[PDB]
RNA sequence: ACCCAUAUCCGCAGCAGGUCUCCAAGGUGAACAGCCUCUGGCAUGUUGGAACAAUGUAGGUAAGGGAAGUCGGCAAGCCGGAUCCGUAACUUCGGGAUAAGGAUUGGCUCUAAGGGCUGGCAGCCGACUUAGAACUGGUGCGGACCAGGGGAAUCCGACUG
RNA sequence: UGCUUCUGGGUCGGGGUUUCGUACGUAGCAGAGCAGCUGCUGCGAUCUAUUGAAAGUCAGCCCUCGACACAAGGGUUUGU
């Protein structure tokens, strides 16, 4: 079987994400 | 037992759909050893498999 | 406790039941149930509706 | 910071272990305090919620806007067949409480009461009180019985009597009687015990305990409604339409820093089936059973002085989800607790009842026996037959 | 002596009832009800025979753009009388009436419910029919 | 005393009450099978195909209110089994279900 | 050969995604819309059974009031087809415009008008429409489906893209 | 909560209650009218009578004691 390649991270944190945003 | 080869071949020999193929439920072991189109033409002639009629869609 | 009659049916209303209705022109109406209230407010005729008392006096039943 | 606009709180924390009742039958948590100036009597009775109807009556309270006017009043009917007294029990006053001292049962206890002592009466050999009753047909057992009553004359302070409902008379499915201790409040304890020893294996009807225009306490278990949310169980505000994870919720539980959720915060759970005691229920009418005399029975329960019609309080098609009330009953102003067929403890009032409204006398003008299984519109059967005329099935 | 029993009151703040007298008004916009302590998130509501603060929303221009005290006379929300009848009208209505109870107009069109007319004698004197 | 045939009418309407629209003809079949298990203590209940057509005659939603059913206990044929007897459940066409007692039909 | 796509391709997989064409019935209807059916196909989308708690998710319904809710009419609802009227400010004179606002609508039984071929007439033939009238129903009729909420202004960008 | 005192529940049927609103079939010198034959006969929505009829109604409505079978069982534990 094809060993699954490591989890494909596609960012959400950072400045785009409006959920968990701190102060600033 | 397994009558999908005979229903497919009966559909192709009758020139209809297998919606209309009527394989006899009592003579399952006589249809089950047909396995060709020549044997199935004999089963058509004997009347063990029948083209079912068109479902009525009346225009009346 | 004057038992009153339905303005639509003609049935005899008892002191707990029904719902009394007053228009702006005067003419307070009593009803036995919202069957008769809904039949009245739809401007149906009691003489054309089979189970009412007025139909059954009109058609001699 | 503080809550901006102050508001009262949703729910009462006096009723707060909002669980299913551990009892099906309402316990008298407190009997009335006796004085020996009164004669000996019962202070409680055990009836069954039959159903509901209207009443029409004149009101005589001076000063009101409804003085000498005819109101309608919702009433409950509680079917109360007479209870049978099968035991006495005395209570000694202790510094730890009020301990049950000695229980003395009767000789002949019916199978109705015997059902109660058995979780499965089909499988059993029905052996209860079979060695107890050998005390009642000898000499030595009767001497021990007399010594038990004499030992209760000295030491008992509270005497309660064991009575069960005569369950055979009801329209219910069950055959198993409800037992209940009723505190005998009356004169001295010896007179009380002689009185209750007289009443052993005897019928006690409801007119013995209660009377008309009496305010009683009605004890029972609430109609059960299930596992309900905090908008049903506690009646908080529904959150706006735009809320993500649901809106029939309590949004903020508590603050950060008491880092527990408090007991005063409203959570979801068991709504209904709670034990309640709801007081000041006026007995509008004590009714009478059906009874046969001069061959033909007399059943006119809902007959009043202004009606003079031979109808019983049973509506057309009977009571809905209950059955027929062929026994004597009490008719109580307003609604009482519980579902239909619910055993419903009646208690004489703890309080010294002195008001204008609570001392009012009652003369009814009209007991409504219209059908409650739909919008009924005829009071009795022959009225319907005289109005409708003859049908096809005739 | 005898006081008003509570009945079902289905005219909250925001209702435009019509004006059943000859002041010249046509509408009455209820801006509050007189006598309400209140509770968090409730509209003050008014039934028959409730003194109410209104606003003529159309009518004579001498009457518009100010607050009038008013009395509610007919309501379409059904209310139970103490003899056990549920009564409701063909529309909601009211009259402009000062703070002591005197009618600003002369006559009242339509019936006046008696829950109002027992409690307000000048309206009952101008009332054509009652209930 | 074992092989008994007998007529029943089953009030399907009070056994099908409350169930959703896509589950009325299947539940009607399940309560006919429970009925045949109750009146005759045979766990092997075989219900006829003409009764299947009779229950499904309208659709999966609308099922007939009463149905007349001939309920026949029988001695079991070979394929010998834990069940000594089987109940065959047959359909009886009936114009009206009025004053129909449970008739013990005779063999 | 075969699959040619809610399982044969590409999406780490029998993945609700993606991926170029050809054929194309009956009714209703303007319709290759939606809804029902025939030919052909299928087995409910990687499982079943029992109950019908809360919280959901997706549909609805609500007396009386009617935006008082909210940052904000968000969401929902109103309106909706056809025919007959009627249609404003303003304007680049094209529009605005289905402006706005009204009436009608079913079934049944009739009447009138609208044509061809052969030898101002006579015979023999066939199509769908349109208009009007009577009668009739518990005022119900675009009965499901389909199917514009509208008006008065202000800012910005002419517009279509 | 119920599970043999010929008793007990259950099923079905019958009554009561109630919900909608007057079934099919038949009949009609009732029917806007139309067609055909020398007044009769067909087509026709609707109406009237039969007929407060028809249909549903405990599945969590109320009484039956009318039919019909069933029910004196199976299992696991528990001792001062
Ligand atoms: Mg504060
Ligand atoms: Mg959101
Ligand atoms: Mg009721
Ligand atoms: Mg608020
Ligand atoms: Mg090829
Ligand atoms: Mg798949
Ligand atoms: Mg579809
Ligand atoms: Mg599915
Ligand atoms: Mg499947
Ligand atoms: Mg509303
Ligand atoms: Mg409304
Ligand atoms: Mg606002
Ligand atoms: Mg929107
Ligand atoms: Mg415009
Ligand atoms: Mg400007
Ligand atoms: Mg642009």
């Amino acid at each position: 079987d094809p060993v699954p390649y490591q989890p494909p991270f596609l960012c959400q944190w950072g400045r785009h994400q409006p959920a968990w945003k701190p102060l600033m | 037992s397994m009558l999908r080869l005979q229903k497919r071949l009966a559909s192709s020999v009758l020139r209809c759909g297998k919606k209309k193929v009527w394989l006899d439920p009592n003579e399952t072991n006589e249809i089950a050893n047909a396995n060709s189109r020549q044997q199935i033409r004999k089963l058509i002639k004997d009347g063990l498999i029948i083209r079912k009629p068109v479902t009525v869609h009346s225009r009346a | 406790m004057k038992v009153e009659l339905c303005s639509f049916s003609g049935y005899k209303i008892y002191p707990g039941h029904g719902r009394r209705y007053a228009r702006t022109d005067g003419k307070v109406f009593q009803f036995l149930n919202a069957k008769c209230e809904s039949a009245f407010l739809s401007k149906r005729n009691p003489r054309q509706i089979n189970w009412t008392v007025l139909y059954r006096r009109k058609h001699k039943k | 910071s503080h809550r901006k606009f102050s508001a009262p709180r949703h729910g009462s924390l006096g009723f707060l272990p909002r669980k299913r009742s551990s009892r099906h039958r309402g316990k008298v948590k407190s009997f009335p305090k006796d004085d020996p100036s009164k004669p000996v009597h019962l202070t409680a009775f055990l009836g069954y919620k039959a159903g509901m109807t209207h009443i029409v009556r004149e009101v005589d309270r001076p000063g009101s806007k409804v003085n000498k006017k005819e109101v309608v009043e919702a009433v409950t009917i509680v079917e109360t067949p007479p209870m049978v007294v099968v035991g006495i029990v005395g209570y000694v006053e202790t510094p730890r409480g009020l301990r049950t001292f000695k229980t003395v049962f009767a000789e002949h206890i019916s199978d109705e009461c015997k059902r109660r002592f058995y979780k499965n009466w089909h499988k059993s050999k029905k052996k209860a009180f079979t060695k107890y009753c050998k005390k009642w047909q000898d000499d030595a057992g009767k001497r021990q019985l007399d010594k038990d009553f004499s030992s209760m004359k000295k030491y008992c302070q509270v005497i309660r009597v064991l009575a069960h409902t005569q369950m055979r008379l009801l329209p219910l499915r069950q055959k198993k009687a409800h037992l209940m201790e009723i505190q005998v409040n009356g004169g001295t304890v010896a007179e009380k015990l002689d009185w209750a020893r007289e009443r052993l294996e005897q019928q006690v009807p409801v007119s013995q305990v209660f009377g008309q225009d009496e305010m009683i306490d009605v004890i029972g278990v609430t109609k059960g409604k299930g596992y309900k949310g905090v908008t049903s169980r506690w009646h908080t505000k529904k959150l706006p339409r735009k809320t993500h994870r649901g809106l029939r919720k309590v949004a903020c539980i508590g603050a950060w820093h008491p880092a527990r959720v408090a007991f005063s915060v409203a959570r979801a759970g068991q709504k209904g089936y709670h034990h309640r005691t709801e007081i000041n229920k006026k007995i509008y009418k004590i009714g009478q059973g059906y009874l046969i005399k001069d061959g033909k029975l007399i059943k006119n329960n809902a007959s009043t002085d202004y009606d003079l019609s031979d109808k019983s309080i049973n509506p057309l098609g009977g009571f809905v989800h209950y059955g027929e009330v062929t026994n004597d009953f009490v008719m109580l102003k307003g609604c009482v607790v519980g579902t239909k067929k619910r055993v419903l403890t009646l208690r004489k009032s703890l309080l010294v009842q002195t008001k204008r409204r609570a001392l009012e006398k009652i003369d009814l003008k009209f007991i409504d026996t219209t059908s409650k299984f739909g919008h009924g519109r005829f009071q009795t059967v022959e009225e319907k037959k005289a109005f409708m005329g003859p049908l096809k099935k005739d | 002596s005898g006081a008003k029993f509570r009945i079902s009151l289905g005219l909250p703040v925001g209702a435009v009832i019509n004006c059943a007298d000859n002041t010249g008004a046509k509408n009455l916009y209820i801006i509050s009800v007189k006598g309400i302590k209140g509770r968090l998130n409730r509209l003050p509501a008014a039934g028959v025979g409730d003194m109410v603060m209104a606003t003529v929303k159309k009518g004579k221009p001498e009457l518009r753009k100010k607050v009038h005290p008013a009395v509610v006379i007919r309501q379409r929300k059904s209310y139970r009388r103490k003899d056990g009848v549920f009564l409701y009208f063909e529309d909601n209505a009211g009259v402009i009436v000062n703070n002591k109870g005197e009618m600003k107009g002369s006559a009242i069109t339509g019936p006046v419910a008696k829950e109002c007319a027992d409690l307000w004698p000048r309206i009952a004197s101008n009332a054509g029919s009652i209930a | 005393n074992e092989v008994v045939t007998r007529e029943y009418t089953i009030n399907i309407h009070k056994r099908i009450h409350g169930v959703g629209f896509k589950k009325r003809a299947p539940r009607a079949l399940k309560e006919i099978r429970k009925f045949a298990m109750k009146e005759m203590g045979t766990p092997d209940v075989r219900i006829d195909t003409r009764l299947n057509k009779a229950v499904w005659a309208k659709g999966i939603r609308n099922v007939p209110y009463r149905i007349r059913v001939r309920l026949s206990r029988k001695r079991n044929e070979d394929e010998d089994s834990p069940n000594k007897l089987y109940t065959l459940v047959t359909y009886v066409p009936v114009t009206t279900f009025k004053n129909l007692q449970t008739v013990n039909v005779d063999e």
